[PDB]
RNA sequence: UUCAUCUAGACAGCCGGACGGUGCCAUGGAAGUCGGAACCGCAGGAGUGUGUAACAACUCACCGGCCGAAUGAACUA
RNA sequence: AUACCGAAGCAGAAUUCGGUAA
RNA sequence: GAAUGUUACCGCAAUAGUAAUUGAACUUAGUACGAGAGGAACAGUUCAUUCGGAUAAUUGGUUUGCGGCUGUCUGAUCA
RNA sequence: UGUACAACGGGGUAUUGUAAGCAGUACUGCUGAGAUUACCUUUGUUGUCUGAUUUGU
């Protein structure tokens, strides 16, 4: 058994707490240093190999690849931190005025019973000339070294029971962090995409919490050099609008994902498979550094998608592939 | 990855005109860390073995033999799952220089393209 | 004439390619001393089409023809069938062939006049041959083996077989073919002489380790000089 | 075996053996003796044999390379080396033997290496003999007794210093004293596509290096090619060069004998005398004399539907240094992929990127796609749209 | 602590002289310097090493222009 | 446990030795 | 899972456990070397084996649910 | 007290290949049928939405 990986002892909550960032790089323009989404189930994928010299060079080869379901990011905050001899401490921290019910449920477990009285006392004293809230952000820039953006995800977009807003901090890329507590200011509230931050080929890591067999297992891991082969927007339709397969579909298996995971909002397909099952949420990282190689650094198309179920062994892509062989089905028609 | 299906010692038919009918694979190159678990062949592996119906020459001496068949069900990198008639096999030098002048039956792509001159002597591929 | 390369630090010259009077078929990977060898006899007066078959590195001995076409085994994928579509121009064929046996250089020796088939090939593809390639097909048993072109060279100028062919075999095939042949070897001395070198009527390449008798004797016997 | 020897493996006389294993291997302390000596003798057996199997020995191998051996080095002892160390062998197997036969067992261990090292010590003088011939003979010439080959006698320096560098690749001095050529060289020259080997020898004026020659010339196969100068090279006169090859008389004719030379023309009669010999005029400093000379002996060594061809195909000059240059101008050809896009002849100018959908949800799309499928596509298509007329879901 | 050098120039360090008869066996080259056996004419070995087939050329030990007083070798602790 | 230094008449391949280190 | 303010969210880290591992192919190669066979080499690329974490794209030992097969029988086929 | 919780049949998904009968020509058209479907789905209807304890510089 591995050494750095023990004791096994089971991780303290779904959400795999992140203690690295890809260093502060003072010339960058401010951009998010990680993402945050969903796990869902896994499908395949195959490309054409241009890495040079590989047994299955210049042909099309298969690739297993997952996919997150990641819901818009929307920002509530921002933290700064400043350096001590005691180490790294969030000197101040804000928010941005207004909180959606999703955010005041993480605050409440019998929410229904309380009386909701979550963030709102705050937002009166937002609810002026600024004053305190204003002074804050002077406070930040006057003695903040690095500044951690603070955002939650659209949990009531994923199709999931539990409508509890997951949080998480996100340093940002950019220097000068006067700037960076600007456009964390005026980037309150907003919706940030994918393609924001990151980009087709990027070489991202995945960190989550591993599946629980049911002590084996749930314990949070860390996977690195991922690369991602396509920008999914799942809001939109023909997610499969690739060069080929001109058969517009959509990348929900028949039935939907199998067990959980019907995809009703943004995704992002990675490279291989991810820690953790589907219900878990995972966020995803730059990787620190962007390896040369052509295995991190060559960009690669895409071609088919499997959408058969696997509630079973699996058989139909599509309904209408039923017709013809089976003859008359009076049931139906 | 290599699998750890047929182990040492396997009959398997041999596919050359050599007048060879069985191979006894007594011995498999390549036993290197894979420890406690016995090593096993595959096709284009790089194995040895015995005619066990045959001339004295290939009784008690071992020498290279090429798989160019398994039988087994093996998955591809080219998303391909199929199989096809039977295992076979043929009887070369560790450099590939098949004694058979004629090869039978179809040849494993997997095999033939790591063996250019195992492919140049057999028909059938795939 | 003849030319000396070794691809890949490997032999069989013939194998990873095939060459005609009028197009010339190359293996893909990443060394480009192979392919520098067609560059420097021939610049680009033919098509140096880096292509492979059924996603095998065996072109050379995966395809047959002659300047009039070229044909391709069952295994094609579609893609590689439209490529070579795209890849030839329109004055060429291309042909698709449909049979248990799918190594066409293995199977079928093809020139420009004649084309020598295993003797159990299919009537179907017996007849296909020559509409394509304007050749007649008869079946050929050259060194008592069943398997004529997995070792055997024959340009349209004259033929060179292996060494393990009779000299009685030749006498009666000089005279019956109407082009001369001689039992040579190549890479000094490997027997498969089908696979180590690749020769038509003005160009020829030879592995590194072949010998200056090989080399004198291929250009003497197909009259390169 | 190898005609040429380097793999004998190098002695360390005297000292430097017994570290080699001292170092290596440094009622229970009994046992610990009893390994000790298991693995000291051990050791010790090993080294003696390596030392034994890397060394050839004189006779054991063909007698050309006997009698070279012997005109190099003391043939005597060549075989005393090997009997001590046989000797040295047996005494160290007889200590192990003797031995496999707190205050007192202190002293067990001691005498072994007593003795051990009164058995060792004493071979230096033959090690030392070994470890000097070892660098001898590990760097001697390829001198293949089949391959035809060809020898020059006569007078040191009289030109044949140059000849074989200006007939074979080799490099020679041609600084005139007594024997410029210490030893033997070798020089390899193809001709009818088979091997060729040219070796010289300084001469013959006695010393170990005259009986080396004699010796080697005797035993071989190889022609001798005696030297001389229509010029007076060397400053001896005529009558010595045609006494001195009358000495190699007695044993030279049965090789096919050949005579080079670089009033005057009247004195070579007595060279003639010989019937076996030929003689001609040559030069060191040029080539076509040289040439003929190599020719000769060579030739001497002996008796030991229409075609199809494209205009363009010959229109074409063959380049004059390539793949290589535009993958080396492309930063390498291992690292750098191989490209399709715009090289292969497509089709037209206009389709530049066919993607073939290659699906169907069930099937293939090439199961059915052809081209120029429109006459199709106005005939089939009235199947779905007659059922108004029949319905086939009935 | 013993011996030695003593502005008749201590020791380190630069430049020069380092010659003559001249040598025999190995003969193939060996002349100081691969190996046989050990003079002296006037600060200088028939030679401590480098190196050439060997002379060639540098050299240390010995002296000279040279510097301006402690210094070189072994012991007692 | 593997390699890093200096040496061998170590041309290359290849080999041995004194130190580091398990 | 017990206690210092009640409760809960996001964070820092004193501290401790450490992780990787071996072979193979191209190009530098028939290059330097070298009479000759034989054959260097850095760097740039491509794979798997020893070991570790993952998930099921596929495979694998692994809801009597759908087709029918036997017996006691409802009388009689439908059960 | 808003498609908030949850039932359903439907819909997709997975599975099977001629089920109950009727057309008699000693198995033939419905009939690749009916069918289940602890995975997704909850579209309309329909039911629920109120309790005990404790904490508090």
């Amino acid at each position: 058994g591995h050494l750095g990986f023990l004791p096994r002892k089971r991780a303290a909550s779904i959400r795999a707490r992140v203690k690295a960032f890809p260093k502060d790089d003072r010339s960058k323009p401010v951009a998010l240093t990680s993402f945050l989404g969903y796990k869902a189930g896994m499908t395949t994928i195959v490309r054409d190999l241009d890495r040079p010299g590989s047994k299955f060079h210049k042909r099309e080869v298969v690739e297993a690849v997952t996919v997150v379901d990641t819901p818009p990011v929307v920002v509530v905050g921002v933290v700064g931190y400043v350096e001590t001899p005691r180490g790294l401490r969030s000197l101040t921290t804000v928010w941005a005025e207004h909180l959606s019910d999703e955010v005041k449920r993480r605050f409440y477990k019998n929410w229904y019973k309380s009386k909701k009285k979550a963030f709102t006392k705050y937002s009166a004293k937002y609810a002026q000339d600024g004053a305190g809230i204003e002074r804050e952000l002077a406070r930040i820039k006057k003695y903040a070294s690095v500044v951690r953006v603070l955002v939650h995800t659209q949990i009531r977009k994923t199709p999931l029971a539990q409508k509890k807003a997951h949080l998480a901090e996100i340093q940002l890329n950019g220097g000068s962090i006067s700037e960076k507590v600007d456009w964390a200011r005026e980037h309150f509230e907003k919706t940030v995409a994918v393609d924001s931050v990151f980009e087709q080929n990027e070489m991202i890591d995945a960190i989550a919490v591993t599946k629980g067999h049911g002590q084996r297992g749930y314990h949070s891991r860390t996977s690195i050099n991922h690369k991602i082969y396509r920008v999914g927007k799942g809001d939109d339709e023909a997610n499969g609008a690739t060069s080929f397969d001109r058969t517009k579909k959509t990348i929900t298996p028949m039935g939907g994902f199998v067990h959980y995971g019907e995809i009703k909002n943004d995704f992002i397909m990675v490279k291989g498979c991810i820690p953790g099952n589907r219900k878990r949420i995972v966020t995803l990282r730059k990787s620190l550094y962007t390896n040369t190689s052509r295995k991190a650094l060559e960009e690669v198309s895409l071609k088919w998608i499997d959408t058969a179920s696997k509630f079973g062994k699996g058989r139909f892509q599509t309904p209408a592939e039923k017709h013809a062989f089976m003859g008359t089905l009076k049931k139906d028609l | 990855r290599i699998s750890l299906g047929l182990p040492v010692g396997a009959i398997m038919n041999c596919a050359d005109n050599s007048g060879a009918r069985n191979l006894y694979i007594i011995a498999v190159k390549g036993s290197g860390s894979r420890l406690n678990r016995l090593p096993a062949a595959s096709l284009g592996d790089m194995v040895m073995a015995t005619v066990k119906k045959g001339k004295p020459e290939l009784r008690k001496k071992v020498m290279p033999a090429i798989v160019v068949r398994q039988a087994k069900s093996w998955r591809r990198r080219d998303g391909v799952f199929l199989y096809f008639e039977d295992n076979a096999g043929v009887i070369a030098n560790p450099k590939g220089e098949m004694k058979g002048s004629a090869i039978t039956g179809p040849v494993g792509k997997e095999c033939a393209d790591l063996w250019p001159r195992v492919a140049s002597n057999s028909g059938v591929v795939v | 004439m003849a030319t000396r390369t070794q691809f890949e630090n490997s032999n069989e010259i013939g194998v990873f390619s095939k060459l005609t009077n009028t197009y010339c078929l190359v293996a893909v990977g990443g060394s480009e001393n192979f392919y520098s060898a067609f560059e420097a006899e021939l610049g680009d007066a033919i098509p140096i089409v880096h292509t492979t078959i059924a996603g095998t590195r065996i072109i050379g001995r995966m395809t047959a023809g002659n300047r009039r076409g070229l044909l391709v085994p069952t295994q094609t994928t579609d893609q590689e069938l439209q490529h070579l579509r795209n890849s030839l121009p329109d004055s060429v064929k291309i042909q698709r062939v449909e049979e248990r046996l799918s190594a066409l250089g293995n199977v079928i020796c093809c020139n420009d006049y004649v084309a020598l088939v295993h003797p159990d090939i299919d009537r179907e593809t017996e007849e296909l041959i020559s509409d394509v390639l304007g050749v007649e097909v008869f079946r050929q048993t050259i060194s008592g083996n069943i398997l004529v072109g997995s070792y055997c060279s024959l340009s349209n100028q004259g033929g060179l077989v292996h060494p393990q062919t009779s000299v009685q075999d030749q006498e009666e095939l000089s005279s019956l073919l109407q082009v001369p042949l001689v039992a040579g070897t190549v890479n000094r001395g490997s027997s498969v002489v089908g696979a180590g070198m690749v020769v038509n009527d003005y160009l020829a390449v030879t592995g590194l380790d072949t010998t200056a008798p090989e080399l004198s004797v291929i250009e003497s016997i197909f009259r390169l000089q | 075996m190898q005609l040429s020897w380097k793999d004998i493996p190098t002695v360390a006389p005297a000292n430097d053996l017994l570290d080699i294993v001292l170092n290596r291997t440094q009622t229970r302390i009994r046992a610990f003796y009893m390994r000790k000596v298991k693995y000291t003798g051990e050791g010790f057996v090993e080294k003696f044999e390596d030392i034994l199997k890397g060394f050839p020995n004189i006779n054991d191998v063909h007698p050309f390379h006997r009698d070279l051996m012997d005109t190099l080095y003391e043939k005597n002892h060549y075989k005393i080396s090997l009997a001590a160390i046989s000797r040295a062998k047996s005494l160290v197997e007889q200590v192990a033997r003797d031995y496999v036969r707190l205050f007192q067992c202190k002293q067990l261990k001691r005498a072994a290496l007593g003795r051990m090292a009164t058995i060792v010590k004493k071979l230096r003088d033959p090690l030392a003999y070994l470890e000097q011939v070892r660098q001898h003979i590990g760097r001697l010439p390829s001198i293949d007794p089949n391959t035809r080959t060809l020898l020059i006698c006569g007078y040191p320096n009289v030109g044949k210093s140059s000849f074989l560098r200006c007939i074979t690749k080799s490099d020679v001095d041609v600084q005139p004293y007594a024997f410029t050529t210490k030893s033997l060289y070798v020089g390899h020259f193809d001709y009818k596509y088979l091997r060729f080997q040219a070796i010289d020898t300084p001469g013959i004026l006695m010393n170990n290096i005259e009986m080396q020659s004699i010796y080697a010339i005797a035993h071989l196969r190889s022609c001798v090619l005696y030297f001389m100068d229509l010029s007076e090279q060397c400053g001896f006169t005529i009558e010595a060069q045609v006494k001195l090859f009358h000495s190699i008389k007695p044993l030279f004719a049965n090789k096919s004998v050949m005579v080079v030379i670089n009033e005057r023309a009247q004195l070579l009669e007595s060279v003639k005398e010989v019937p076996g010999v030929e003689i001609m005029t040559s030069s060191c400093q040029l080539e076509e004399n040289v040439m003929e000379v190599r020719n000769k002996a060579c030739e001497k060594l002996l008796a030991s539907r229409t075609p199809f061809i494209p205009e363009s195909v010959k229109n074409l000059k063959k380049y004059d240094p390539l793949a290589r240059d535009i993958e080396a101008e492309n930063g390498g050809a291992g690292v750098f992929n191989v490209n399709l896009k715009d090289k292969y002849l497509l089709e037209d100018d206009e389709w530049k990127n066919d993607i073939m959908p290659e699906i169907l949800d069930g099937k293939n799309v090439y199961d059915f796609l052809d081209p120029e499928i429109a006459a199709k596509l106005q005939a089939l298509e009235e199947e779905e749209e007659k059922l108004e007329n029949e319905g086939f879901y009935n």
